[PDB]
């Protein structure tokens, strides 16, 4: 339910250093 | 993780330690799925060729550690094995077809900003990601070099479309599998390593921006050498029975 | 290695 979501990212609307990479990979 | 970078804090809130108790030592690694149930390889627990069976008694569950040798005072929960669960047709004599367990925990741990599960992904978010060339993240405190971190190591990885897979090995793939890694071609390196096992290789979902475990570390052949990839565990494959167990066992 | 675990784990 909860699942998935980082208190220290996600839930404040942080990003991580190189979840960017991901998503452009995301084609 | 070789060529991998250390972690942010609360980067990988499921990221879970299978830790032995004598020798106190790093067995393995496993992710948060549940505030009572880890998800990790089955050859952590088995592997008859090694004398490795490990019963629930051995083992203790680190949750929220980034620190790898340190006890993370208020920090890290340490969690007890109430019973292992291992897929009836793992395959261990021949290629770790289906190398997957689970872990039910004593007690509940509690979440924190340092311990959060991660998903277990639908056939819908599946298909739409695991696709070659998208990449997931692969994190664990196992070997620097085919050495040892002081902390939670991370990369990010590119899937390898499935005949470059079967052309990097010897070795029988099945569609349990996938396969992980940049390509000799690509520049750019890092894999998983020895000690990384069981750990979790995550994606995150550009659709509801939720992370996804969609493998799990198994096996390969040395750690990052040019032209071999990484192979996981495919978690989506196996969800029925992973939800047959939890179903079972409430 | 290892930093001592509390032995409330055992
Ligand atoms: N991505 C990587 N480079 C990587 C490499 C190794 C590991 C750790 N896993 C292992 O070491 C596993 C567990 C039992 C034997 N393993 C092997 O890796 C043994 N070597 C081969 C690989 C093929 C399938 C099983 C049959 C035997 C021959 C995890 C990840
Ligand atoms: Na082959
Ligand atoms: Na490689």
């Amino acid at each position: 339910a909860d699942c998935g979501l980082r208190p220290l990212f996600e839930k404040k609307s942080l990003e991580d250093k190189t979840e960017r990479e991901l998503l452009e990979s995301y084609i | 993780i070789v060529e991998g970078s250390d972690a942010e804090i609360g980067m990988s809130p499921w990221q879970v330690m299978l830790f032995r108790k004598s020798p106190q030592e790093l067995l393995c690694g496993a992710s948060l799925i549940s505030d009572r149930w880890v998800l990790t390889a089955a050859h952590c627990l088995l592997y008859p060729p090694w004398d490795k069976n490990f019963t629930e008694n051995d083992l203790l569950v680190r949750i929220g550690k980034h620190s790898r040798t340190r006890y993370e005072r208020n920090i890290e929960k340490i969690s007890m094995l109430e019973k292992i669960y291992i897929h009836p047709r793992y395959n261990w004599r021949e290629n770790l077809d289906r190398d997957i367990a689970l872990m039910k925990l004593k007690k509940p741990v509690a979440f924190s900003d340092y311990i959060h599960p991660v998903c277990l992904p639908d056939r819908e978010t599946a298909a739409s990601l695991l696709q070659a060339g998208y990449k997931g993240r692969v994190t664990g405190w196992g070997n620097l070099k085919e050495g040892q971190p002081s902390v939670l190591q991370v990369v990010n990885l590119p899937i390898v479309e499935r005949p470059v897979c079967k052309d990097s090995t010897r070795i029988r793939i099945t569609d349990n599998m996938f396969c992980a890694g940049y390509k000799p071609d690509e520049g750019k390196r890092g894999d998983a390593c020895e000690g990384d096992s069981g750990g979790p290789f995550v994606m995150k979902s550009p659709f509801n921006n939720r992370w996804y475990q969609m493998g799990i570390v198994s096996w390969g052949e040395g750690c990052d050498r040019d032209g071999k990839y990484g192979f996981y565990t495919h978690v989506f494959r196996l969800k029925k029975w992973i939800q047959k167990v939890i179903d079972q066992f409430g | 290695d290892f930093e001592e675990i509390p032995e409330e784990y055992l």
